[PDB]
């Protein structure tokens, strides 16, 4: 029942530039968001597993930060290693409804020469 | 009125005012129980579910949903009800029972009536007067200087606990230890504190209290649709505190032990509930604590708490009594005053007790009751 | 430790297929969470249901609820049936575990896991 | 369908027929180091002070 909404759907920007991704929810989530990189052929690797936390092994490029329904990334240092669509996923809990609604993603482009 | 050249024999592990303190309070509980209802009809056939529709994980074994068929007329005419129940409560025969209607009589805890510790004075009778210690430093047991008598004594809160000893009084200067047989490993030894440890405890769910009609002027307290996440009760320890407060306990421990020797602290013992956790019960309800987290070294802390609602009063068995549930939620700070500690080169000691003796008789160690016997004779110069 | 899918290859409309999925390497426990989402080639990722193994509790995707049903088979591994299969469920179908805290959700920290996707 | 009225809110305990409340003129007695004064006046308030004790 919570929905999640990507922005811009999609992005590109030169290498070493910044990319802003935002997420907005129907309801409040209470900072649990995850977020994750699908690179093609691949399952999404987990960047951030609470709001703002990275998960291991994951450099500080990534990190991100929100609230409420508001949640976004701040993606530094822009490799061609980086184009990647990136991922938006609820993971609110507790009710028997449930539904971790994995919301949209947004294509992120990085441009060479 | 200080004796000035009185120095009078204690013995804390033969008081008798202990003894009666224990009677009493047993008297005036069972007592406040012979009104109010009864609860035989829930002895029934209960039909439970997991309750799982707004939980966290931890919680996810601890409700049972159980519907049963109970009236309120003899019409033959039962109802369903339904109700929730602590795991701890009920025991499989999907079909269930309440666990105590195997073996005794339920009794519902009045709800109107508090149990709220109030500091108690206890007074001499006319004839009788009580005398005490005032030295520091004192064993509770042997000689004391500096004797003091007292018509009442200082007020002392019924509190009852396992293993820690809440809020009552702090030792003068510095833990003392206090033991009836020191060497021997079959006694409690008794430790109180110079200084309270703070503990905050929680229940932190917004509950339901549901009134079922059960008789004709009788009711029963169900509870249930409980508002919001169910989380696990807890206590907090201040960390800090604890650890400080145990190389205090340590320090002293190696005095009557050897100060070239170690000894460490384990995660008590077998058995149990009663036995094998912390017990207290505010707000009203009863909680049941994991000391596993402060009784682990060698020389905030979050314990995990349970609770029931069919509580057999330590004190004895055949009869049981059903707390009802507390609306809204609970929240109450406390302070450890003491512990109660038995012992298994390098030595163990565990958490321990249970006796609900062993929370008075570490107050009731300064006082002593005498008989006056206000007649004698001499020699002297006296001719008719 | 690694999530294996199998059951793979396209079942005509109307038809209906099993999914199966390994926990190599470990086994099932209260802190591990198993889900199933799927991705259409041309699409990002759709989550349809969880499984939690202590007690086997389905949850399910309101569009989900009608035609899959997920379900433990073992220690080591779960099934997802699919049925009243379209051509417009082909995807790729993913095995994956998440895990959490237990004083709020152990799925509240995403996927630590996916296994390689399997297409139907 | 009918109930009796007090089996909504009460224990019903039937009047032991054999016993009889019939009043019979009661006096109350001082118990000693007690004693209970009277007024005799006619045209008593009920209270103040009265002669004739
Ligand atoms: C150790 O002493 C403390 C302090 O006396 C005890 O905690 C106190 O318990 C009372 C009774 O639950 C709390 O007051 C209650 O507040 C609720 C609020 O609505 C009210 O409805 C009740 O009628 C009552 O007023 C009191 O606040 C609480 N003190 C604190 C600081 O929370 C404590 O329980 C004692 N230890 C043991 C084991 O009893
Ligand atoms: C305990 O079980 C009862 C019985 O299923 C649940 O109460 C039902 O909740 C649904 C939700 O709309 C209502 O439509 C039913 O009428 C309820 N039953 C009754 C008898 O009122 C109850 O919510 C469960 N409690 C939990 C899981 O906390
Ligand atoms: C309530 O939850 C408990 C676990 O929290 C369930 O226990 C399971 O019972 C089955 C019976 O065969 C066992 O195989 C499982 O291993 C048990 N789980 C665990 C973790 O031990 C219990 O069945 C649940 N009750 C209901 C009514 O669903
Ligand atoms: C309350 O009483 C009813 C009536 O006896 C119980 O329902 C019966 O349960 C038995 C069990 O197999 C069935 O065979 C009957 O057909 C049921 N009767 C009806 C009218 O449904 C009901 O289960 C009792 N409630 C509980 C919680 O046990
Ligand atoms: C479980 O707890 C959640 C959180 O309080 C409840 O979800 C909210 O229910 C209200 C009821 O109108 C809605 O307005 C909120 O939007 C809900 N929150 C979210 C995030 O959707 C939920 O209803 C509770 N479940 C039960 C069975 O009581
Ligand atoms: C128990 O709860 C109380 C508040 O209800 C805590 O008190 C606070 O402690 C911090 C410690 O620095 C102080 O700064 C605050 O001002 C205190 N609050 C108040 C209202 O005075 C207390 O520490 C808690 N105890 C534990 C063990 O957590
Ligand atoms: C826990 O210990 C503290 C002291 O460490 C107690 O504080 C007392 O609070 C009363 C309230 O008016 C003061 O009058 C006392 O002077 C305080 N004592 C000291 C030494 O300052 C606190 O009340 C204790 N809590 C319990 C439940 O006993
Ligand atoms: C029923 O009561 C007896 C009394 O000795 C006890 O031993 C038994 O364990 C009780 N039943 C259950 C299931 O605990
Ligand atoms: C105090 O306790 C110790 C424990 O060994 C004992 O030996 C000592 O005699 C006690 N002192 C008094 C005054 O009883
Ligand atoms: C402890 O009890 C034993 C029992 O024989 C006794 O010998 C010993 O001396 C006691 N310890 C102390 C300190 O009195
Ligand atoms: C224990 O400390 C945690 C720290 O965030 C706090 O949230 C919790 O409410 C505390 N519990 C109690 C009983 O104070
Ligand atoms: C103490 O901790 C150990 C750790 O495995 C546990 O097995 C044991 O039961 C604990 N003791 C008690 C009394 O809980
Ligand atoms: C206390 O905590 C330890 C930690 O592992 C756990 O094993 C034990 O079962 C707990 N005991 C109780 C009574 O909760
Ligand atoms: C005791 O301390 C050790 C130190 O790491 C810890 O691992 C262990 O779990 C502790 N025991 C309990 C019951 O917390
Ligand atoms: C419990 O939920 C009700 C719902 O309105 C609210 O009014 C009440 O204050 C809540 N109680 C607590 C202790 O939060
Ligand atoms: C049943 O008892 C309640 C108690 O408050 C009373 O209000 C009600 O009127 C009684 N029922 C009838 C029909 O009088
Ligand atoms: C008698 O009752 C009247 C009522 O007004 C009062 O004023 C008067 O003082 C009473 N007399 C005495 C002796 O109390």
């Amino acid at each position: 029942d919570i929905v999640m909404t990507q922005t811009p759907a999609s992005v590109s920007e030169p290498v070493g530039g910044t990319v802003t991704i935002k997420c907005q929810a129907s309801h409040n989530i209470r900072s649990y968001l995850s977020w994750y990189q699908q690179k093609v052929g691949q399952p999404p690797k987990r960047l951030i597993y609470e709001t703002s936390n990275l998960a291991s092994g994951v450099p500080s490029r990534f990190a991100g930060s929100g609230s409420g329904t508001e949640f976004t990334l701040t993606i530094s240092d822009l490799e061609c290693a980086d184009a990647a669509t990136y991922y938006c996923q609820s993971n609110f809990g507790l009710s028997d409804s449930r539904t971790y609604n994995f919301g949209g993603g947004t294509e992120v482009v990085v441009k060479g020469d | 009125i200080h004796l000035e050249n009185v120095t009078e024999e204690f013995n804390m592990w033969k008081n008798n005012m202990v003894e009666q303190m224990h009677t009493d309070i047993i008297s005036l509980w069972d007592q406040s129980l012979k009104p109010c209802v009864k609860l035989t009809p829930l002895c029934v056939t209960l039909q439970c579910t997991n309750v799982t529709n707004n939980i966290t994980d931890d919680m996810r074994g601890e409700l049972k949903n159980c519907s049963f068929n109970m009236t309120t007329e003899l019409r033959d005419k039962k109802q369903k009800v339904y109700s929730l129940f602590y795991r701890l409560d009920v025991v499989q025969i999907k079909e269930y029972r309440l666990i105590n209607c195997n073996t005794s009589a339920i009794t519902q805890a009045c709800p109107k009536v508090s149990f709220e510790p109030i500091p108690i004075h206890y007074c001499a009778p006319a004839g009788f007067a009580i005398l005490k210690c005032k030295d520091k430093k004192f064993n509770g047991t042997g000689p004391c200087p500096s004797v003091s008598t007292v018509q009442c004594t200082h007020g002392i809160k019924p509190v009852v606990s396992t293993q820690l000893l809440l809020n009552g009084s702090l030792a003068e200067e510095e833990v003392m230890i206090r033991s009836e047989n020191i060497t021997n490993n079959a006694k409690n030894i008794l430790v109180q504190f110079n200084t309270p440890v703070q503990i905050n405890c929680t229940r932190p769910n917004n509950n339901t209290r549901k009134s079922i009609r059960i008789g004709p002027g009788q009711w029963f307290y169900a509870t249930g649709d409980i508002i919001g996440d169910i989380r696990q009760a807890h206590c907090n320890v201040s960390k800090a505190t604890w650890n400080e407060t145990l190389g205090k306990v340590v320090k002293q421990l190696r005095k009557h032990f050897g100060n070239n020797t170690i000894i460490r602290f384990a995660n008590s013992s077998g058995g149990d509930l009663e036995v094998t956790t912390h017990s207290f019960n505010c707000g009203g309800e009863f909680f049941y604590c994991n000391t596993s987290g402060l009784f682990n070294s060698t020389w905030s802390i979050t314990l995990p708490c349970r609770i029931k609602q069919i509580i057999n009063m330590w004190q004895r068995i055949g009869q049981a009594m059903y707390a009802p549930p507390i609306q809204g939620v609970i929240r109450c700070v406390s302070n450890i005053t003491g512990l109660i500690l038995t012992r298994d080169t390098t030595e163990t000691f565990r958490p321990g007790g249970g006796d609900m003796r062993d929370n008075w008789r570490s107050e009731l160690y300064k006082y002593k009751v005498v008989k006056i016997e206000p007649l004698g004779v001499a020699p002297t110069r006296c001719k008719r | 430790r690694q999530l294996v899918e199998s059951g793979g290859g396209l079942v005509q409309p109307e038809g209906s297929l099993t999914l199966t999925c390994k926990a190599s390497g470990f086994s099932f426990s209260r802190s591990q969470y198993m889900c199933w989402v799927r991705q259409a080639p041309g699409k990002g990722l759709e989550w349809i249901t969880c499984v939690y193994p202590d007690d086997d509790t389905p949850y399910y995707a309101t569009w989900a609820k009608g035609r899959f049903t997920i379900s433990k088979t073992s220690s080591t591994t779960v099934t997802l049936r699919l049925t009243s299969l379209t051509e417009a469920d082909t995807a790729t179908y993913f095995c994956a575990r998440t895990s959490g805290f237990g004083g709020y959700s152990y799925a509240a920290h995403g996927v630590d896991l996916w296994g390689p996707g399997t297409l139907v």
